[PDB]
Order: structure tokens, then C-alpha cells, then sequence
């Protein structure tokens, strides 16, 4: 499955699972901790799309997981995420796709 | 056809435009005038040890042109400033005063041209031209003219001193292969032309013959203006060439041009003897032919000029 | 075997003999019409004879007998031998000529041919000294081969000779605009002479052993190993023809730079030929990348090999798209 | 291929073909096309649309080329209404030397006086159907 | 490990700026995957600290400035630099109001109506779902506002002169702030405000409304400088033919307006004869260029308006004020003593420095000159296909890049997909004058010769044919421009679309270019053809069916371009007819493998024979290029005017090609009858096309002149095949009625009296 260990407890009730587009500070961790990918570092918070599976089918399973106004590390397998080839030279294989997304609005 | 033509006051707005834009251009920018290369060459030469910007782009240009790349780019800037100068020391009744001050004028423009080592430059690109015919060819014919103009003895000194330290026999050969395939004048050819001018300009909304006859004409001048001033020493030098490992001949082969002119003249006057009425076309040819053979007759004196 | 060859055949060392008079006293003074002489190669040194067998061929030295290797010119009187020369030799009287890119064989012949005159031009002393410099290097190479080959299959040679020679080899080729140009001809002369596969060879050989002969004679080894990489160093720049070879042979390079030992000259040695063969490049396979990046994580961090990434990721002023792949899928995702 | 053909016409072609092929590689097929095009007011012939199918998966370019190599007849039927025209209009539909040299003039042929006077004898000043022919050529 | 404190380590510097080098490189030519890893390992925020910082290292300094735009704008800044080219000047009504004087305009400020592409950027992401690229986003406007800042506090310092430049050296401080802001420049990302604060940065007291060249710079950040100065001058010359295209529109209307005036004049007036004539000159029935011609005849009697001409030759002499011929404020004034400053202030031993401020400074004074060569290189387009044209536009960069980049697997297909669109795009059939202009010839050519150099990618050989051959179709100037290039598409040209074929494409259509075809083209194919004996065809060997001595494919091929070589417009070149003929029978072996033997008869049966035997069948290919063979021979004949004239080499040619081949065969090879009906298929039989081609040649070459004679070949074959075509009366049908309708009907007619 996705583990989920929170970081910044907040609001529980408001769940981003109704399907639209939710804007959140996501950020990714390599299987060694390196930060291959962060909003942070982009500068930008990513909006993420909820329902159109626009992005990866782990990493939408644990956005959604993740309630609105909540901070927790959403880890996700290797597996579903991205599988064992990755990103060409981004995430190396065999490689686990730590996340730590925080939903900040819709 | 021409009564059914497209009128210029019911079309396209783009369209119109467009053609009266090129028109426009056409008949002002070609027809437009002017004379800012005297402007330049002086005023890039007030130079106000350290060589000149002048003498800077003599060397510049020395240095590409002796890099064995066999192969000319394009060198638009080239192009450029050989106009420029080519045409500044081409600058050029009246008493004997004002013909000697026009001398001295056109020798301190040439000094001033000359003092660089245009000379070296042009030897360097005609040896790496490699008898390849084009547009770097014609224009560094054009400034070579320009800085021989008049028959400097100081430009031919300083040739000569650099065709013996060089040794190379690039610039011969590469000379020979140029001057050998130029054109002559070719029956087939000019009843293409008649035909082509029969078929009618306006159909359909210069002359391949004597196409290159602007080009043999200034090759040749530059040829006789590099055997004038009686310089029995470069006559030498052309005839044999003894500090080079191969000597050309030039005379064999401009002799060769000559037999090849003859016969074409031949032939062209044979194709003409039946009509009695000479064509303008035909008359055109037979002007440029005569110009050609004029230049290279000359060219002769000048290579047999002196004892 | 003698073979009259136009083309580059001409501006080759191959192509350079040597007279030399009967009398070996006073043998720089003005040859005559009919003075025996005998003509030996500057590249190869054995000097030609009329052998019976092989009629007009060249002759090893020692079996140069006076009477085979007599040869004289049939017409102080001619100058550098531009004019009409015919070969005869002074014991059999046959006329030299040929029987059969063009190349024809030179033979002996009775009548011979009418065309048989030959011009001989002139050669400058310093390209003379140099074909004499490369044939003796060439000599004492192969003896150090021939040596190599006799001790590598015993367990338990001129270490210093071959040294000596291989920094006067360095020197030569030593790089400083004529300088270049005569560099270039240098190293091509050699590469025609197959200096360039003598020294492949002699690499092998060296890359065979590990470690044999003396613990005193062994200890030069790794230097005389160095010092032939450096020579092929020397010997690829300025020369497409060497560069052509180390393409051709890019999987050898790329084993051989493989190697623990003396890497860093395989590893120049193959930058310098990529830089001067673009086609490497699209030419190298999978593995050659693999080992680049690999050399990092082994060897340790360096420069070089940076660099010769960099060469191998934009090359001939465009853009390859599998080395690009490799060099990004290679060592990018690990980030070590 | 339409380098004659009018600017107008060429853009209502590429939209009629844009629409009956929206992959833009000119899958329609011969007879579905001529459908098209007389649906867009330009009716096709049938025996000329049966020869076009015989004579023929092809892009537009193709069958623009097609259409103006069809339309050719059309264009020279116009050409020689509009010479008729030219024609008629000097007196009594008859063009006389003079005529025929300001009539060169204007088209800009620069026609010799030994062209004019083979043109007038071909068509002392021509007639009406004598100007006919002379259109025709 | 802090990147500042690795400075002067002297080893941790240098590694980082050689994998900063591998990263450019990698990320060099397009690789847009390439370039998102790139930015992902730097993160997107690691180049704007090093930027931002001015205690970082020279070397890493440098080199992350370099990968700032390497990374994320050198694809744009690419394509920008390419479709700088095209001064494409659509109409517009805000364009139509523009002109030269708002003393001299500031350079680059002003609406420009150049249609160059937009850039577009893509948000980089690296959490979607992984299944060409685009190019990763950029900051822009704060990107820009960066650099703007940079570049104001590096003239800062440059004018405090302190002893402590940014990364330790004046190069390291200067020259990566100045290549960064000419990338974006060049880009389009700063705004009329900022381009105005940057040239006030770089000269103030010039531009009214010290500087950056004032002060002293090394030989890198002089050229960047003159890089500057020679962007500057382009977007001069971009806003001159802005000016020319607005004054264009407003003439052309007023030439529209006055034209309408004097032909509604012209009608109305009847009483005048020669000025009837003299205005009938200049209407309708001369050419639009001509017309054009006449009405600017008044440079320096031409039926034109006084006021108007007075206006045009007010507007000229303000363009040539404009560009300063003759008349450091202007801009013009400012390079060239900028330049000459820079080469009288001491030696400099960059020959790339040198030559790019000669080309600015010649590049300044001769304004008139570069707009004369820029003339041609500009052009209106329609208001209402501007996205069209921004398509074109985008299309042609795309195949540019393509182009720069080196050709491979998976990357044809992208080319091929561009090539589809341009032939889809409107304006590439409507108006010629963009493909001319915009060099998709050129660049289709470029990447046809990449890829040829064995065919590695015959598809994309195949596409780049038909473009090729389409754009010869389009228009007769295309066709002369692929003439000026023919000789190429000779000497390098199996299945499909060929160059060959393009050759073919541009020859057809035109008498111009076919009367002036050279021998050496002629030599050539006379030259394939001799090789096409002692040969099989690609197809044939694939089949593995045993070689006939000969290739049926390629030889009926160079044989239909023949053949479209020497016929055009129904009529044959005299000197192009005879050439061919004496190079073709010069070499005996170009001919059919019976005649040297053999007959024509023998050949139609053993051809039938074949046929017999067990849509690439040998025997259909065998009797096509028999057919093509006697077409061509036939087609070179002299016309009945030069028959009736006697002349002594028409003469000779015809008596040539009759002796050639007896009249006797072609009768035989046209009585052979055919299956006409199920329906045969005439992809592997004898199709009524090659009885076509031999009446065309007994008609051409003999001629039926006696009553017996016009009997007998009627009788014989013509009988055959009239009473075929009457029974069946299907393809079979239809290719029979246009044998007959083609062949038979006109020689009939002729026959008839």
C-alpha cells in the first residue's frame, strides 16, 4: 500500500477525493533521501488533478489519502509509481518514490 | 491570354503590395547611389608596433586564406570590403599639372592600400582559390585591379618578393585551371539564347553565352596590369617558373584560349555568313566577343612589350 | 617486391632509396654514366639486388654480393637523374622494366620496354634522416618484439635502448604555422611505415604480462609501457590515418584504457583520437560509455574523463543521440 | 499544378477537402470527393468523374493538381471568350492592322511589324469572323 | 561542502565546471528529456542562487549562467534566431500605421510585424504519469528582471572600478551577465521598457531621451558587446521593413484607387485613339508587373498622379535619412566609433571578435545596402490566415531543428509528420513566395543529402521526394530554383518516390527549362542507361527471378524522364531532340536487348511468353519499357514543319530513327489482340498504353500517306482493336477507349483524306 506518517497535522474533515483539481506543495524523496523533485525547488507549489489520473497512479492514490490542510510523508512503492525503469534520469531503478505532499488549497 | 489578365486595381491587397514593394526596390535601391566607401576606407584609415585596422584586416583575412581548408566560404564581409576598396583606389583638355596630381593622388591612395599587404592577400586567396570559379574569384580580381592600377612598381616588387619566398606552387596551377575553363562562345548555346528570345519574355509573366565575359575581361586586365611597366623580371618569372619545384607556362595556355576564341569566332561568323542582316542579339555577342579579344590582345603587348 | 605505384605511393618513406658507388671511398662525388652502384631502402634497409630467382627485388644486406647489387644508369653529365636513365645491371645486362590505383611489378628484362627512362627527383636531407631514424627504431622495435617473444614463454632485452629510443621518438613528434604541417607529415610517414603497428603490437605484448625476465630488467617495464603509450599519444595527434586506425580499433582502446595500469595515456590516447575522428563517436558502442563511467567509481574523480564525455556527447558540430542516451542513463540517474 | 488558379478558389478547395478528410491525408475516395465538390455548388461530371477515378490515398496537393489539370479546358474556353471579346470590341467586331498593333502594344509583347502583318493576313482589314479565327488561333 | 569555499581548491572547481561542461553539452542540440533531467538534478533553483550570488566561483559562475539558458532557452533562442530570417509583415491596422521617425527611433522598441513563432514553454514535472518534448518553462518576467538587475549592478561596478571583481576576474563578472541578456534578448523576453533601460545602461548620453562601451572590456565581452550591437541593427532593419510594409499598404491602396479611377476614365472615353492605346498599355491586358513597372517608371511621363509621386519621393528621401548615407547620438555613429576605438586601442588576437565588428560596422553604414538584400526576404501576408502562417512558421523551425540535430531512429517520423503539414498548410500552395523565402527547399534538401550521404530511412527519402516534387508543382519559379539545383538531384539518383522523379517534376511543365537543359545532364542519363544493361532490376532480384540482362524498373524510368525532357507543350526541342538522340544511339546498349539479334516481334512474344509463364510480373515491365523505348524514339522526330522545310540534319535524324526500327514490328506488335472481358488484370499483361506508343510512333516516324498503306495498318491491328473495344463497349474498356481516343481518333482524322 501508501504509507502515510504525518508531518503537519491540520484539518481532517475537508477530504480532496471529490475529484478536482487540488494545489499542493508535493515533493519527492529518492530511496537514499536525495530530493530528486520538490515544489519548493520549482519555486511553484504543483497542482495536482484529482480524478484525471493525470499524474501517476501511486502518486494520486496517496494525494488522495492525504486530507485537505494536512501535511504527511505519502511513501509509495516503487512499483505503482513510477515502476522499476522510473524516470530516465531522474529516479534511478529499482529506486522507492518517497513523497512528502502537503495540501495547502482545493 | 493578355487581354484576360488579372487587372493591378481588382486583386488580392497582399498581393499588390508585394509586387509594388519589389518594383519599388527594383527601380530605387539598384538605381541608388553611394559613394560612402571613399567614406569608410579613409575614415577607418585615420588610425588615430600597432598595425592599422587596415592593416589588421589584411592580416585577418591573410591568415583564413592560407589555412589549407580547400574549400571558399561564403565571406559576405568580404565581399563588402573588397567593394569598398576596390572601388575607394578606383576612385579614378587637362594640362600636364592636373594629370600629375591625379598620378600622385591615385599613387598615395595605392600606397596607402598597398603598405599593408593587399598584395599578399590577394596572391594567398588566388593560390588557395585552386582554380575554382566564383564570386571570390571575381572579387579578388577587382581589388587586385584596383591596387595595380597604373602600373605600380612597388606592388609587383613586393609580388615577386613574395612569390620567391613563398615557392608555392599553388598559385600557378590554380591559375592555369582557372583561366582554362573559362567560356567561349558556343553555337548550341546561342541558338538556345535565339530560341529562349523567340519564346517571348512576356510569356509566362542575361544570355548563358558570354556569361562570364565581365569575368575574362577583368581576369585579363589584371593579367596585363601584372606584365605592365616593362617589368622584364615578372615576365621572367612568368614564363619559367625556376624557384618553383613545377613551372606554368602561362603563355601556352593563353595562347590555347586565344586558338579557342578563334575558333569560336569562326564558327559563330560561319553561322552567320547565310544572313546578311546581323542580329542585335548577334551583334551583342559579337561586341562582347570583340571586347574579349581586345583584352587579352592587350594583355599579349603587355606580356611582349619590351626587349 | 619492386612495384612502380603512383598516387600517395610517392610522398611515402617506401618510395626513398639510396645510391651508393662501388668505391665506398669518396662515394658523395658526381655520379657518371655507367658507374656500378648499389641502391638500398631507406625504410626497410635491405638493399636491392638481381637475384636470379626473383629477378629485380630487394636484397637483405649481407646477401647483397657486389656483382648482384651492381646497377648503373644508361644514358657529371646529367643533373639529379631528370634525364633519360636506363636500369641495366652490370653482371647480367638485363634492362629494368615492368610486366604487369594503378601498380605495376618491376622485373628484369633482356629487351625490356621503350618507355623504361625514369626521372629521379631529389629528396630534402632532413625527410632522408628521418626515413634512416624510423627504419633503425623500426629495427630495434623489432628486436625488442623478438625479445618479448622469447622470454614471455619462460619464467625465470634492451630496457634502456628501447626507452632511449622512445623519448627520441617523443621528441621528434613533439608538438610546438609549419610546425604543425611538418608534424603531421611526420606522423604520417611513420603510420605508411607501419611505426603505428609496431607499437600496437608492442603494447599487446606488454598488456600480456601482468608483472617473467629479471626483478632488476621488470622494473623498466612499466616505464618502457608508459613510454610507448606516450609515443601513440604522440602518433595520433596530427594524423587522420592514425586516427582512422584507432577507430577502427576503438573496442581495443576502450579494453586497454579499461586497465588499472597506465590508464590515464589509453584514456588521452582515445580522447585525442575522438577529437580528431568525430566518426568514434557514432561508431562507439554501449560499452565504452559503461567503462567511462565506471572509470570515475574505480579510479576516482578526475577531469580527463569528464572531458572525454564531453567530446563524446556533441561531436562533428551535431548532436548523437546514443551516446547522449547512454551518457544520461548511464551515470545521471545514480547521481554517485 | 494551380499556379494559375485563382487564390479564392484554391482556399475553398483546402477548406471543402479539410472538411470531407478531417486526418488531412486525403482518404476520401473519388466518387465521395465528387459528392463533396457538388455539394459545395461545383457539380462534377459523371463520365468526368468515373475518368478521374480511373485515371487515379492522395493528398490534397494531388487533387488540387487534379482539379486545375480538369479545370484546364475551362480556363481555355475563357481565355478565347475573353480574346472574342477583345475582338468585338473594335468596330464592328472586326480588328484591322492598326487595331492589332495597339492591341500588342497594350499586351506588352512588343509584337514586330512583320508579326502584325502575318497576324492581319492570317485574319486588307480582317472581318468579323476572320477576327473570330484569329482569337481562336 | 559549501560551492563558494570549493574556489580555491583548485580541484572540487574544476570538477564542478567540467560536469557543469557534460551537462551543456548533453543538454546541447535540442534533447529536451535530456534537459528536464538536467533541471531536475539542479532542481530549477540552484542556477537562480548561483546567479543571484556574487561570491560564487568564476568557473562555476560561468558555467551555471551558461547552463541557465542552455538548459531552458537555447531551443527558443534557436528558433528565434531562425525565423529572424523570414520578415514575414502581415497586414494589420495597427501595422498599417507605422513609420521610420516617431530624429532616429530607438532600436527594438515599437510593435514589430514580424510573424515569428511564439515560444512555447512547458511546466517542468516529475510526478506524473510516465507513459517529441517540449521545451522546460522559465521564469520569463522575473528571469528577465534578474538579469536586468545583474547586468545594472555589473555596470555599476564597472564604473566604481573596485579592485574586487565579481568571481575574481572582469570576464567571469561581466561575460556570462551579458551572454545570458543577449540569449534572452534575442528571445523576445524583455519588454520595450526594459530594452530601453539596457541601452541606457549601455550608452546613456547616446540615447537621449559612463556607459558599458566606455568602459574598458576584454576581447569575450567585446564581443558579446558587438553581438549587442549587431542584435541592435537587426531590429532596426526589422522595424525599416515594418515601415516599408505599412507605406506599401497605404500606396497599394492608393495605386488601387487611382487605377479604378483611370479605367472607369478610360471606358467612358471614346474620342481618343493613340491615348486610348497609350492607356490600354498600361491597364489591364500588360502583365501586374509590368502594370507595377510603369506606374513607378517616374523615378528621376508615366501615367501617374503628381501629388502622389511628390509623396513617394518624399517617403524615399526619408528612408535615406533614415539610414544615413548622406546627410554619437545616432546608433549607427555610436558602433562604428565604438569599433574604431576598439581597433585603434591595441592588437586584437581574436579573429571571431574582429570579424564580427567589421561586419557591424559595414553592416551600419551601408543601411541602404541590407535593405536592397533583405528586400527579397520580405513579404505581406493575408490578415485572415495569420495563424496559418504562424503554423508555417513554427513548422519550418521545427524541421530547422530537426535539421540541426543528427538524423536517427524515431526521429524520421517527426520530420515526416512536419513534411505532411506543410503540404496540409494553406499558404504553402497559396503564395509561393513564403516556401521561396522561407528556405524549406533548402533545408528539405539539406536533410535529403544528411540522410543519403545505401537508403538508411527510404521513407524519409520518399517523403522529402514528394515535397520536393510538389513544390515544383506548385509554381514555375519553385521549378527554376530546383533547376539551379538539378545537377545534384542527377548525380545522386529503387521503390517509391525518387529525386529522379523530382528532376522529371521540375523538367515537365515549362519550355523554358526544358530548352535550356545541359548536355551534362543529358550524358548523365544516357550514361544510366548504358548501365541499366547487364543489370536486373531491385525488384526482379528480390523476387529471385533470373536476371534478363537488364532492369526493366529503373531503365523505364530514366526513359519516361527522357521522354518528358524532349516533350513539352506537345512540341520537341530541336537541339534538345537531337542531342539526345545522337548520345542515345552513340552507345548501342542503352537500346532493347533485341535490337543491337533479335526483333521487336521476338521481343512482344517472348514478352508474351513470360507473361504465359508462372503486380511485378517481368513481362508487363518488358513490354512498358518496349513501348517507352519506340514513344521516345518516335517523340524526337521533326515536326512536319521541319519535314517540309528539308533541312539536312531533321533529315538525317528522321531517316535515322525510321531505319532504326522497321515499320514492319511496330504493325506486328500492334496486331497482338487483347483479353478484353472476368476482366484481366493489366498490371501483368500487355496494356493498350504500348499500342498507344506504337501508333504514336508509326504516326511520328513513318506517317500512313499511300491509300494501300492506310488500308493495310487499319486493316491490321486498328481492326482488332476497334472490333475489341466495340464488343466490349470496366477497366479493360475504359484503357482501350482512351488507346483509341488518344491514338487512334487523331491519327484517323489525319488519314481521313
Amino acid at each position: 500500500g501508501v504509507e502515510i506518517e504525518t508531518i503537519s497535522p491540520g484539518d481532517g474533515r475537508t477530504f480532496p477525493k471529490k475529484g478536482q483539481t487540488c494545489v499542493v506543495h508535493y515533493t519527492g524523496m529518492l530511496q537514499n533521501g536525495k530530493k530528486f523533485d520538490s515544489s519548493r525547488d520549482r519555486n511553484k507549489p504543483f497542482k495536482f488533478r484529482i480524478g484525471k489520473q493525470e499524474v501517476i497512479k501511486g502518486f494520486e492514490e496517496g494525494a488522495a489519502q492525504m486530507s485537505l490542510g494536512q501535511r504527511a510523508k505519502l511513501t509509495c512503492t516503487p512499483d505503482v509509481a513510477y515502476g522499476a525503469t522510473g524516470h530516465p534520469g531522474v529516479i534511478p531503478p529499482n529506486a522507492t518514490l518517497i513523497f512528502d505532499v502537503e495540501l495547502l488549497n482545493l | 491570354a493578355c487581354f484576360r489578365m488579372t487587372p493591378l486595381y481588382n486583386l488580392p491587397t497582399h498581393r499588390a503590395c508585394n509586387m509594388f514593394l519589389e518594383s519599388y526596390k527594383a527601380a530605387w535601391i539598384l538605381t541608388e547611389d553611394h559613394s560612402f566607401e571613399d567614406r569608410m576606407i579613409d575614415d577607418l584609415s585615420k588610425a588615430g608596433k600597432k598595425p592599422d585596422p587596415l592593416h589588421q584586416l589584411v592580416l585577418h583575412f591573410s591568415r583564413t586564406a592560407l589555412t589549407e581548408k580547400s574549400k571558399l566560404d561564403e565571406d559576405y564581409l568580404y565581399m563588402a570590403y573588397a567593394d569598398i576598396m576596390a572601388k575607394s583606389c578606383h576612385l579614378e583638355e587637362v594640362s600636364f599639372e592636373e594629370k600629375e596630381m591625379e598620378k600622385q593622388r591615385l599613387l598615395y591612395q595605392q600606397s596607402r592600400l598597398h603598405t599593408r599587404g593587399a598584395a599578399e592577400m590577394v596572391l594567398q586567396m588566388i593560390s588557395a582559390c585552386k582554380g575554382e570559379t566564383g564570386a571570390m574569384v571575381s572579387s579578388t580580381l577587382k581589388l587586385g585591379i584596383s591596387i595595380l592600377n597604373g602600373g605600380n612598381a612597388e606592388v609587383q616588387q613586393k609580388m615577386l618578393d613574395y612569390l620567391k619566398d613563398k615557392k608555392e606552387v599553388g598559385f600557378f596551377q590554380s591559375i592555369q585551371a582557372l583561366m582554362q575553363t573559362c567560356s567561349v562562345l558556343d553555337l548550341n548555346a546561342f541558338e538556345r539564347q535565339n530560341k529562349a528570345e523567340g519564346l517571348g519574355m512576356v510569356n509566362e509573366d542575361g544570355e548563358k553565352v558570354m556569361a562570364d565575359d565581365e569575368f575574362t575581361q577583368d581576369l585579363f586586365r589584371f593579367l596585363q596590369l601584372l606584365c605592365e611597366g616593362h617589368n622584364n623580371d615578372f615576365q621572367n618569372y612568368l614564363r619559367t617558373q625556376t624557384g618553383n619545384t613545377t613551372t606554368i607556362n602561362i603563355i601556352i595556355c593563353t595562347v590555347d584560349y586565344l586558338l579557342r576564341l578563334q575558333e569560336s569566332i569562326s564558327d559563330f561568323y560561319w553561322y552567320y555568313s547565310g544572313k546578311d542582316v546581323i542580329e542585335e542579339q548577334g551583334k551583342r555577342n559579337f561586341s562582347k566577343a570583340m571586347s574579349v579579344a581586345k583584352q587579352v590582345f592587350n594583355s599579349l603587348t603587355e606580356y611582349i612589350q619590351g626587349p | 617486391l619492386v612495384y612502380y605505384e603512383g598516387g600517395a605511393v610517392c610522398t611515402h618513406a617506401r618510395s626513398l632509396w639510396r645510391l651508393e658507388p662501388l668505391r665506398i671511398s669518396w662515394s658523395g662525388s658526381h655520379l657518371r654514366w655507367g658507374q656500378p652502384l648499389r641502391i638500398r631502402h631507406v625504410t626497410t634497409g635491405r638493399y636491392l639486388a638481381l637475384t636470379e630467382d626473383q629477378g629485380l627485388v630487394v636484397v637483405d644486406a649481407c646477401k647483397a654480393h657486389t656483382k648482384a647489387t651492381s646497377f648503373c644508369f644508361r644514358v657529371p653529365e646529367i643533373k639529379y637523374g631528370e634525364s633519360l636513365c636506363f636500369v641495366q645491371h652490370v653482371a647480367s645486362g638485363l634492362w629494368l622494366t615492368y610486366a604487369a590505383v594503378l601498380k605495376k611489378k618491376a622485373i628484369l628484362h633482356q629487351e625490356g620496354h621503350m618507355d623504361d627512362a625514369l626521372f629521379l627527383t631529389r629528396c630534402q636531407q632532413e625527410e632522408s634522416q628521418a626515413a634512416r631514424m624510423i627504419h633503425s627504431t623500426a629495427g630495434l622495435y623489432n628486436q625488442f618484439i623478438k625479445g618479448l617473444d622469447s622470454f614471455s614463454g619462460k619464467p625465470r632485452l634492451p630496457i634502456e635502448a628501447v626507452i632511449l629510443s622512445l623519448q627520441d621518438l617523443i621528441g621528434y613528434f613533439e608538438p610546438p604555422q609549419s610546425k604543425l604541417r611538418s608534424l603531421r607529415n611526420r606522423q604520417s610517414l611513420f603510420q605508411e611505415e607501419g611505426m603505428l603497428s609496431l607499437v600496437l603490437n608492442c603494447i599487446d605484448r606488454l598488456n600480456v604480462y601482468t608483472t617473467y625476465a629479471g626483478e632488476e630488467a621488470a622494473e623498466s617495464w612499466k616505464e618502457i609501457v608508459n613510454l610507448l603509450y606516450e609515443l601513440l599519444a604522440s602518433l595520433i595527434r596530427g594524423n587522420r590515418a592514425n586516427c582512422a586506425l584507432f577507430s577502427t580499433n576503438l573496442d581495443w582502446v576502450v579494453s586497454k584504457l579499461d586497465r588499472l595500469e597506465a590508464s590515464s595515456g589509453i584514456l588521452e590516447v582515445l580522447y585525442c583520437v575522438l577529437i580528431e575522428s568525430p566518426e568514434v563517436l557514432n561508431i562507439i558502442q554501449e560499452n565504452h560509455i559503461k567503462s567511462i563511467i565506471s572509470l570515475l567509481d574505480k579510479h576516482g574523480r578526475n577531469h580527463k574523463v569528464l572531458d572525454v564525455l564531453c567530446s563524446l556527447c556533441v561531436c562533428n558540430g551535431v548532436a548523437v543521440r546514443s551516446n547522449q542516451d547512454l551518457i544520461t542513463e548511464n551515470l545521471l540517474p545514480g547521481r554517485e | 499544378m494551380a499556379d494559375q488558379l485563382t487564390e479564392e478558389q484554391i482556399a475553398e478547395f483546402k477548406e471543402a477537402f479539410s472538411l470531407f478528410d478531417k486526418d488531412g491525408d486525403g482518404t476520401i475516395t473519388t466518387k465521395a470527393l465528387g459528392t463533396v465538390m457538388r455539394s459545395l455548388g461545383q457539380n462534377p461530371t459523371e463520365a468526368e468523374l468515373q475518368d478521374m477515378i480511373n485515371e487515379v490515398t492522395i493528398d490534397f496537393p494531388a487533387f488540387l493538381t487534379m482539379m486545375a489539370r480538369k479545370m484546364k479546358d475551362t480556363d481555355s474556353e475563357e481565355e478565347i471568350r475573353e480574346a472574342f471579346r477583345v475582338f468585338d470590341k473594335d468596330g464592328n467586331g472586326y480588328i484591322s492592322a492598326a487595331a492589332l498593333r495597339h492591341v500588342m502594344t497594350n499586351l506588352g509583347e512588343k509584337l514586330t511589324d512583320e508579326e502584325v502583318d502575318e497576324m492581319i493576313r492570317e485574319a486588307g482589314q480582317v472581318n468579323y469572323e476572320a477576327f473570330v479565327q484569329m482569337m481562336t488561333a | 561542502m559549501d560551492i563558494l569555499e570549493l574556489s580555491e581548491r583548485l580541484d572540487l572547481q574544476r570538477f564542478h565546471s567540467h560536469t557543469l561542461r557534460l551537462y551543456r553539452a548533453v543538454c546541447a542540440l535540442g534533447n529536451n528529456r535530456v534537459a528536464h533531467a538536467l533541471c531536475s538534478h539542479v532542481d530549477q533553483a540552484q542556477l537562480l542562487h548561483a546567479l543571484e550570488d556574487a561570491h560564487l566561483p568564476g568557473p562555476l559562475r560561468a558555467g551555471y549562467y551558461d547552463l541557465l539558458i542552455s538548459i531552458h532557452l537555447e531551443s527558443a533562442c534557436r528558433s528565434r534566431r531562425s525565423m529572424l530570417s523570414e520578415y514575414i509583415v502581415p497586414l494589420t491596422p495597427e501595422t498599417r500605421a507605422i513609420t521610420l521617425f516617431p530624429r532616429h527611433g530607438l532600436p527594438g522598441v515599437g510593435v514589430t510585424t514580424s510573424l515569428r513563432p511564439p515560444h512555447h514553454f512547458s511546466p517542468p514535472c516529475f510526478v506524473a504519469a510516465l507513459p517529441a518534448r517540449l521545451s522546460p518553462a522559465i521564469p520569463l518576467e522575473a528571469l528577465r528582471d534578474k538579469a536586468l538587475r545583474m547586468l545594472g549592478e555589473a555596470v555599476r561596478d564597472g564604473g566604481q572600478h573596485a579592485r574586487d571583481p565579481v568571481g575574481g576576474s572582469v570576464e567571469f563578472q561581466f561575460v556570462p551577465v551579458l551572454k545570458l541578456v543577449s540569449t534572452l534578448l534575442v528571445m523576445g523576453i524583455f519588454g520595450d521598457e526594459d530594452v530601453k533601460q539596457i541601452l541606457k545602461m549601455i550608452e546613456p548620453e547616446v540615447f537621449t531621451e559612463e556607459g558599458l562601451l566606455q568602459m574598458k572590456l576584454p576581447e569575450s565581452v567585446k564581443l558579446q558587446m558587438c553581438n549587442l550591437l549587431e542584435y541592435f541593427c537587426d531590429q532596426e532593419l526589422q522595424h525599416r521593413v515594418e515601415s516599408l510594409a505599412a507605406f506599401a499598404e497605404r500606396y497599394v491602396d492608393k495605386l488601387q484607387a487611382n487605377q479604378r479611377s483611370r479605367y472607369a476614365l478610360l471606358m467612358r472615353a471614346f474620342t481618343m485613339s493613340a491615348a486610348e492605346t497609350a492607356r490600354r498599355t498600361r491597364e489591364f491586358r500588360s502583365p501586374p508587373q509590368e502594370q507595377i513597372n510603369m506606374l513607378l517608371h517616374f523615378k528621376d511621363d508615366c501615367p501617374l498622379p503628381e501629388d502622389i509621386r511628390q509623396d513617394l519621393q518624399d517617403f524615399h528621401q526619408d528612408l535615406l535619412a533614415h539610414c544615413g548615407i548622406q546627410l554619437p547620438q545616432s546608433l549607427q555613429e555610436l558602433v562604428s566609433h565604438m569599433v574604431v576605438r576598439w581597433a585603434q586601442e591595441d592588437y586584437v588576437q581574436s579573429p571571431e571578435l574582429v570579424r564580427a565588428m567589421f561586419s557591424l560596422l559595414h553592416r551600419q553604414y551601408d543601411g541602404l545596402g541590407e535593405l536592397l538584400r533583405a528586400l527579397p526576404r520580405a513579404y505581406t501576408i493575408s490578415p485572415s490566415s495569420v495563424e496559418d502562417t504562424m503554423s508555417l512558421l513554427e513548422c519550418l523551425g521545427q524541421i530547422r531543428s530537426l535539421l540541426i540535430v543528427q538524423m536517427g531512429p524515431q526521429e524520421e517520423n517527426l520530420m515526416i509528420q512536419s513534411i505532411g503539414n506543410i503540404m496540409n498548410n494553406k499558404v504553402f500552395y497559396q503564395h509561393p513566395n513564403l516556401m521561396r523565402a522561407l528556405g524549406m527547399h533548402e533545408t528539405v534538401m539539406e536533410v535529403m543529402v544528411n540522410v543519403l550521404g545505401e537508403i538508411r530511412f527510404p521513407k524519409m527519402v520518399t517523403s522529402c521526394c514528394r515535397f520536393l516534387c510538389y513544390f515544383c508543382r506548385i509554381s514555375r519559379q519553385n521549378q527554376r530554383s530546383m533547376f539551379d539545383h538539378l545537377s545534384y538531384l542527377l548525380e545522386n539518383s529503387m521503390q517509391g518516390s525518387t529525386p529522379l522523379d523530382v528532376a522529371a517534376a521540375s523538367v515537365i511543365d515549362n519550355n523554358e527549362l526544358a530548352l535550356a537543359l545541359q548536355e551534362q545532364d543529358l550524358e548523365k542519363v544516357v550514361s544510366y542507361l548504358a548501365g541499366c544493361g547487364l543489370q536486373s532490376c531491385p525488384m526482379l532480384l528480390a523476387k529471385g527471378y533470373p536476371d534478363i540482362g537488364w532492369n526493366p524498373c529503373g531503365g523505364e524510368r530514366y526513359l519516361d524522364f527522357l521522354r518528358f525532357a524532349v516533350f513539352v507543350n506537345g512540341e520537341s526541342v530541336e537541339e534538345n531532340a537531337n542531342v539526345v538522340v545522337r548520345l542515345l544511339i552513340r552507345k548501342p546498349e542503352c537500346f532493347g536487348p533485341a535490337l543491337r539479334g533479335s526483333g521487336l516481334l521476338a521481343a512482344i512474344e517472348e514478352a508474351i511468353r513470360i507473361s504465359e509463364d508462372p503486380r511485378v510480373h517481368l513481362g508487363h515491365a518488358i513490354m512498358s519499357f518496349y513501348a517507352a523505348l519506340i514513344d521516345l524514339l518516335g517523340r524526337c522526330a521533326p515536326e512536319m514543319h521541319l519535314i517540309q522545310a528539308g533541312k539536312g540534319e531533321a533529315l538525317r535524324i528522321r531517316a535515322i530513327l525510321r531505319s532504326l526500327v522497321p515499320l514492319d514490328d511496330l504493325v506486328g506488335i500492334i496486331s497482338l489482340p487483347l483479353q478484353i472481358p472476368v476482366q484481366p488484370k493489366m498490371s501483368a499483361s500487355f496494356v493498350p498504353d504500348h499500342k498507344a506508343s506504337m501508333v504514336l510512333f508509326l504516326d511520328r516516324v513513318y506517317g500512313i500517306e499511300n491509300q494501300d498503306f492506310l488500308l493495310h495498318v487499319l486493316d491490321v491491328g486498328f481492326l482488332p482493336d476497334m472490333r475489341a473495344a466495340a464488343s466490349l463497349d470496366t477497366e479493360m474498356a475504359l484503357a482501350l477507349n482512351r488507346y483509341l481516343c488518344l491514338a487512334v481518333l487523331p491519327l484517323i482524322t489525319k488519314c481521313a483524306p
